[PDB]
RNA sequence: GGAUUAAAACUAGAGUAGCGAAACGGAUUCGAUACCCGUGUAGUUCUAGUAGUAAACUAUGAAUACAAUUAUUUAUAUAUAUAUAUAUAAAUAAUAAAUGAAAAUGAAAGUAUUCCACCUGAAGAGUACGUUAGCAAUAAUGAAACUCAAAACAAUAGACGG
């Protein structure tokens, strides 16, 4: 009854790991199919700029 | 019957073949990559038409 | 055309050359032409 | 001499000075005529409890220590038990230091988004500051702030343009020069192949000694070490 | 790299065991969520021979202890009732 | 791999039983032995290093880049309306590996049946392996040495 | 085993269930 | 060792149109504890369980290497004078060879290799006893004596067929 009962599924409880990516997969930004907000953002803004700098030519 | 059976790579052949092989891994992940920013392109010019207010 | 389009519905070349000075080193250069 | 056999330990910490090794023997069984292993466990005297399971062990015969130990340890062949034990608490120690400096990189990560979200200021908007106001002169004190949320001191418009980069430009230039390089060192071997005399020479001019009595291969290696030796290393 | 696979199917091995906690009575993902368990196991048994040092890092990493990996697991009804996988 | 060895004597014999003058087997140290021995013996016409798709005209040095794509192509002798290679068969199983002494290959070349083997027919190869070369078992016994009896050929 | 030699297993069946039938009517009422 | 496992059956609680063991009736019949008809209980349904059995069948365990053809679909790829054509796999059908007691099998029931399960005349018998498991029905495991010179399969030619 002493031996280090670890679940062979599931593993140790709280392991540092598993709950990181579980909590990362929850961020409040995250996007899918291999978008990041913040390349979303630049590029966005890159699409305006560009469309004023071709209407300046 | 004299001749060896395998000879192996030369380190000077690894080194080519290791920079072709990475070639190919990020020629294909940039293909990707610009893939999605073209189809991110083409939703932005249709996000005027869809309803959020 | 890539870049130099005028269509309405562009394609990710025109935000490429924005970015990588194309679109600009190419309208100064039309313009250094034309003067 | 005593006899000696070689086994694998198979139980250890049990008993105190006692482990169990797995001696395996070839034998011929004439029924099936095959020549098979047979397996036995042997209760084994640990004088000095060095053994662990997993070990490779040889097992001398000795003096009756016991009602049924009759072999000591004589050498550990290979330590493959001792070296498990020493990995697993290495384990602990470095996975450890590792998870709390991924632990200290997910809050900081996490307060950087939780500060923009605070910043109601837009990337979008400020770049319509910046390109407003250097085309119409006014320099509201946004600017100033604009010239702290960014970093950008001077307001121009290669100064947009550098807000806005994106990472996928890098790797296409990247790209460009890793294509380059493969394509220029086959075209150059290719070349210098192609001509023995040139090929030679090349050698020669490399710091080669007598390259014309070299074999094809023993000599392609060496321009293959040079081609990509002139198109790596000055690059 | 094995370790690279374990980790890969420690993740499916969790979405696929949260899914078996809602859906108790879907046997058919009860069988794909025990052989993938058991394909961790023998990825991981190889490690051990392999490279024993980075087997010792990637279980201590993923939760798992050298009798999660060893020992022969089925994922049968006691374990469901000894490590509680339903809860009640 | 005595696994592909039993591999390659089952499939000589499927094609001596349709008549194919020209068939690859894998491209093992071992295969090129065994072939080598069959082509000195006469039971094959031609022996050819070469790749999946035929054998090579002229010399291609073999490498890690096309290992997995090599094969050795041998050719099968067919002569008065019969094959010349009938029956390819191991001794030495992978399930049961037969090891003799010199003595006990001279008793199988002499007519006695040794540990169930059959003794050596006239007109038949029986091929031994012994530190990784491959001899004819009356070879073998010229040189004294003892080996794995791998197969019987006729 | 052909459909003939089935019907002989099938009559040794049949006169087991019609016996364990018969003996657990019994118990009943000696129960 | 573990898990899943038709129908029937069982435990508890709901449901119950239709169907339908049983039971009670109507017919048929020399008789009819049947076939047909009526009334129709359990069951068939759902939820939570027990149980682990079928002609659970392809009556054909799994894996690998290999061997002569055609036809038909499907998939991927290639080409063009752009809709076909050319390739490579898979599936199915009919075959060569081979195998086989034959019926036939045909990429295996062929040529080989590896591992597991199983069989050793019929009947007695998948019975008896014991054991294990189950609420229970039962399920698994599984004999011997006595008796006999039988017993079985494929195919052949008949005879016969409401
Ligand atoms: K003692
Ligand atoms: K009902
Ligand atoms: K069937
Ligand atoms: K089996
Ligand atoms: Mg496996
Ligand atoms: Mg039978
Ligand atoms: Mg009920
Ligand atoms: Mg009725
Ligand atoms: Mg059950
Ligand atoms: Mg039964
Ligand atoms: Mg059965
Ligand atoms: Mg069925
Ligand atoms: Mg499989
Ligand atoms: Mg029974
Ligand atoms: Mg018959």
């Amino acid at each position: 009854a002493s031996t280090d009962k670890v679940d062979p599924v599931l593993g140790r409880a709280d392991t540092p790991f598993i709950t990181r990516i579980m909590a990362e997969l929850k961020e409040p930004l995250v996007l899918s199919k291999g978008y990041n907000i913040e390349e979303v953002d630049k590029f966005l803004a890159a699409i305006e700029s560009a469309k004023r700098e071709r209407a300046e030519l | 019957m004299s001749q060896p059976l395998l000879r192996n790579r030369s380190p000077e052949e690894s080194e080519l073949l290791k920079l072709k092989r990475n070639y190919n891994r990020s020629l294909l992940n940039f293909q990707a990559h610009k893939k999605k920013l073209n189809e991110l392109l083409n939703l932005y010019h249709v996000a005027n038409e869809f309803i959020v207010t | 055309m890539g870049s130099l389009s005028n269509e309405k519905f562009f394609d990710i070349s025109l935000v490429d050359s924005y970015l990588n000075k194309d679109l600009k080193n190419i309208s100064n250069k039309i313009d250094s032409k034309l003067n | 001499a005593r006899q000696n056999f070689l086994g694998l330990v198979v139980s250890q910490g049990k008993m105190q000075k006692t482990v169990k090794v797995r001696v395996e023997t070839k034998v011929f069984n004439k029924k099936i005529n095959k020549e098979l292993f047979h397996r036995r466990d042997y209760l084994v005297h640990d004088e000095g409890e060095i053994s662990r399971e997993g070990d490779l062990v040889r097992i001398e015969a000795t003096r009756p220590l016991s009602k049924r130990k009759f072999f000591a340890i004589a050498e550990i062949i290979r330590n493959k038990g001792q070296q498990f034990a020493l990995y697993e608490s290495e384990a602990q120690l470095s996975v450890a230091k590792e998870e709390a400096q991924k632990a200290k990189e997910f809050l900081d990560k996490r307060s950087v988004r939780e500060n923009k979200l605070n910043e109601k200021t837009t990337l979008l908007r400020d770049i319509r500051t910046i390109q407003d106001a250097l085309s119409s002169g006014s320099t509201p004190k946004e600017l100033l702030e604009i010239k702290q949320r960014y970093g950008i001191q001077d307001f121009s418009q290669e100064t947009v343009r550098q807000l806005l980069q994106l990472d996928i430009s890098g790797l296409e230039v990247n790209l460009e020069k890793q294509r380059s390089l493969i394509d220029r060192i086959q075209t150059r071997l290719s070349e210098l192949l192609s001509n023995d005399l040139k090929c030679d020479q090349f050698l020669k001019d490399h710091g080669v000694e007598d390259p014309l009595t070299l074999k094809k291969n023993i000599k392609k290696n060496l321009l293959r070490k040079h081609v990509m030796m002139d198109m790596q290393q000055p690059s | 790299s094995s370790e690279v696979q374990a980790a890969c199917m420690t993740v499916r091995i969790q979405n696929m065991a949260n899914h078996i906690k809602e859906h108790r009575k879907d046997f058919a993902n009860t069988r794909n969520l025990r052989i993938l368990v058991q394909q961790r196991q023998a990825i991981l048994r190889y490690l051990k021979r392999d490279n024993p040092e980075k087997y010792y890092w990637t279980i201590q990493k993923l939760g798992l202890n050298d009798a999660a990996i060893t020992d022969e697991f089925n994922m049968d009804r006691r374990y469901m009732q000894d490590y509680e996988f339903f809860g009640d | 791999s005595l696994v592909k060895l039993a591999n390659t004597c089952a499939h000589l014999q499927n094609c001596s039983k349709v008549r194919v003058a020209l068939t690859s087997i894998p491209y093992t140290k071992l295969q090129l032995q065994f072939a080598y021995n069959l082509y000195q013996q006469g039971f094959l016409s031609s022996l050819q290093k070469g790749s999946t798709m035929g054998p090579d005209k002229d010399f291609v040095e073999v490498t890690p880049d096309n290992i997995s794509t090599r094969r050795l192509w041998v050719g099968l002798k067919y002569r008065d309306n019969k094959p010349v290679l009938s029956s390819c068969k191991l001794i030495s199983k992978p399930n049961s590996r037969i090891h003799l002494p010199m003595e006990d290959m001279k008793k199988l070349c002499s007519g006695v049946t040794i540990r169930n083997i059959k003794p050596l027919q006239p007109g038949e190869l029986i091929l031994v392996r012994a530190h990784n070369n491959i001899m004819d078992i009356n070879e073998a016994i010229s040189k004294k040495l003892d080996g794995e009896v791998l197969c019987r050929v006729k | 085993d052909s459909v003939m030699r089935k019907r002989k297993k099938k009559m040794k069946k049949h006169k087991l269930r019609k016996r364990r039938k018969r003996e657990k009517a019994e118990r009943r009422k000696l129960s």
